[PDB]
RNA sequence: GAUGUCAUACUUAUC
């Protein structure tokens, strides 16, 4: 489940704060 | 219904099993029974589309330690840890200039991805399993 | 069957010093088996290269005196 | 009295022409001196064999016929093949009877036709050499490449678009040849982008 | 020394594609491709024996990133 | 692959 949540999770929404 | 039986570009017909010539039609019914015929039949996407996304501001502490990052995020409510992803700044939304660099970034489900750049080229090791914790009770996760 | 190894020249004993005096059950073969990876990697370790003049060549002092020849 | 294979390679000058069965003939220096000449043309191979020299395609499918550009350019095979496909149709009662009285104009296509594609539109085979012998599997070694140049199917199979920008255009192992060099067994081979410009030299690849 | 393997081709791929791909990082000697004569079919690996094994050491270095008909072709020392 | 019996088919503008 892991590594489905892993997988499918958005990597180009990046946010430096 | 004989799968061996051919017809060749002469007018002729061809044992492709025993691999013989017959001039006639007689002779390739006559051909299926023998000894050598005989003998050679013998031998032969939906969790992707369901993510809630509100974007909350996270907050994140880091410091230089020596032998981390401690973002304090809000229950979730999931069994689905956060996870952290190293990747490189040639993909953006708008792909700036003189980006050259690696992101080191940490996703949740409820939450918006936060991300750190690292400007050296290795100095931790960004795996999950090796060097992440995540306190369920006290709703902190960290990796070194 | 006997007839199709009699015909052909199998069950033939031929002895190849080049390979460590390896077996071959046939002159096709052995001429087939003569250009192919072993026998290279057989001539590869006297030093002397995979060529055409190489081909029948058996002993290897007269493969040496061959390849000093050239 | 016969020699083996290795003093009769020793004895001529050119042993590549030596073979195993050349060593127990009635003259093995004239063999190897007829066998190493300029112009000579090698024996077939099947004069060792035990198929005859026709006994091996026999399962084996092939066209019936393959037709030049002249003759196709005619029409004639096509009104032969509706004449045979209408021939096929006809029973013996059709056949006996368009014998006593025939329908004239089969085709009746052109006259000048012919002698213009027999004459104008005449094209030359594909010949070959003298000493290129014909053998058995020599209809289906059709195997018999550059350095630098990739072909419409090796691009279709590894998913590269040869185009004239070279930023896009090489191989992903241009990347490789940039971080560890040129290749050590083409010193002259030039690629564009390393040793090569590359607006320039659009033919990803170039001995020189 | 002078022989590298090559894994992860395809069957549809054929052994004269295998040497033009080949061919662009050194001339190779020989290509042997193990393939069963009962069915007709390639293994899925191959044999590039080249000329020296400097330049079989280059092109097996050279090969880590070739990817033919969707699946990635490992090249190794052999 | 060879042998010896049988049948089919083909070639030489053969008669």
């Amino acid at each position: 489940k892991e590594r489905v949540a892993y997988a499918q999770i958005d990597w180009h929404d990046f946010v430096v704060v | 219904k004989d799968p061996y039986f051919m017809k060749n570009h002469l007018g002729s017909y061809e044992c492709k099993l025993c691999l013989t010539l017959h001039n006639n039609e007689g002779s390739y019914l006559a051909h299926t029974q023998g000894k050598k015929h005989q003998t050679n039949l013998a031998r032969r996407v939906e969790v992707k589309k369901f993510v809630k996304i509100g974007r909350p501001g996270y907050k994140v502490t880091k410091q230089r330690d020596s032998e981390l990052f401690q973002i304090d995020y809000p229950e979730i409510a999931e069994g689905i840890m956060p996870r952290h992803r190293f990747m490189s700044a040639y993909e953006q939304r708008i792909e700036p200039p003189d980006r050259r660099w690696q992101y080191l970034l940490m996703a949740a489900e409820p939450y918006e991805t936060i991300a750190f750049k690292v400007p050296s080229r290795e100095i931790d090791k960004a795996e999950g399993k090796f060097w992440t914790h995540w306190n369920r009770e006290t709703k902190q996760f960290f990796l070194q | 069957p006997y007839w199709l190894y009699k015909l052909h020249g199998l069950n033939i004993n031929y002895n190849c010093e080049i390979c460590g005096n390896y077996t071959y059950r046939g002159p096709k073969a052995f001429q087939r088996h003569f250009a192919e990876w072993r026998h290279a990697h057989g001539m590869r370790c006297l030093g002397i290269p995979n060529t055409a003049h190489f081909a029948n060549v058996t002993q290897i002092e007269d493969a040496v005196s061959l390849w000093a020849k050239l | 009295n016969r020699f083996t294979v290795a003093e009769l390679k020793q004895l001529v000058a050119r042993p590549d022409v030596v073979e195993m069965h050349d060593v127990t003939a009635q003259d093995p220096k004239l063999l190897v001196h007829l066998k190493a000449t300029r112009n000579s043309v090698p024996v077939p191979r099947h004069w060792c064999f035990k198929r005859k020299y026709l006994q091996g395609k026999r399962g084996i499918e092939k066209p019936p016929f393959e037709l030049p550009d002249f003759i196709k350019r005619t029409g004639i095979q096509e009104m032969r093949e509706a004449l045979q496909e209408k021939e096929e149709q006809k029973t013996m009662k059709s056949k006996m009877r368009e014998k006593v009285r025939p329908k004239m104009g089969k085709i009746d296509i052109d006259y000048q036709k012919l002698h213009d594609a027999f004459f104008k539109w005449q094209t030359k085979p594909k010949l070959t050499i003298h000493g290129d012998l014909y053998y058995e599997g020599k209809e289906f070694e059709t195997r018999l490449k550059k350095p630098g140049d990739l072909s419409d199917e090796l691009r279709i199979s590894l998913g590269m678009p040869v185009g004239p920008n070279a930023h896009k255009v090489p191989p992903p192992w241009l990347i490789a040849m940039q971080r560890y060099g040129p290749p050590p067994s083409y010193p002259n081979l030039k690629i564009p982008g390393l040793n090569s410009p590359i607006p320039e030299s659009c033919s990803f690849g170039y001995h020189a | 020394d002078a022989t590298v393997y090559v894994g992860g081709l395809d069957e549809k791929v054929s052994e004269p594609l295998l040497w033009e791909l080949f061919l662009q990082a050194g001339p190779v000697v020989n290509t042997h491709m193990p393939k069963d004569r009962v069915t007709g079919q390639h293994q899925g690996y191959g044999f590039v024996e080249f000329l020296s094994e400097e330049d079989a050491d280059y092109a097996i270095k050279i090969m880590n990133m070739i990817k033919l008909y969707g699946k990635p072709i490992r090249v190794n020392k052999a």
